[PDB]
């Protein structure tokens, strides 16, 4: 009994299995391009020139 | 803008005071999910 009692003491601990590790934010993605950098890209030409 | 941050406050502590009993509600979860010699039960 003392081993079916620990049995299901590891069924219970595997089924539960949270690890450390939490995934609080999932992806999602910005709407806004960050390549190519347009204000940056025609400054430069500008500058260039 | 105080409506807001206690809002989020609160968000805050109630996402605080459930990841530390996480794992334990997922425990109790399967527990359930898993209640069917006598001893045992």
């Amino acid at each position: 009994l003392q081993l079916l009692n620990r049995q299901q003491e590891l069924n219970i601990a595997k089924s539960s299995a949270i690890g450390n590790v939490r995934i609080i934010d999932n992806a999602v993605t910005d709407p806004n391009p960050v390549r190519p950098k347009k204000t940056i890209i025609i400054v430069i030409g500008v500058v260039l020139g | 803008i105080s409506h807001i941050l206690d809002s989020i406050s609160q968000n805050y502590l109630a996402q605080n005071i459930a990841r530390q009993a996480a794992q334990d509600a997922k425990s109790l979860e399967f527990l359930n999910q898993q209640l069917p010699g006598r001893a045992v039960y």
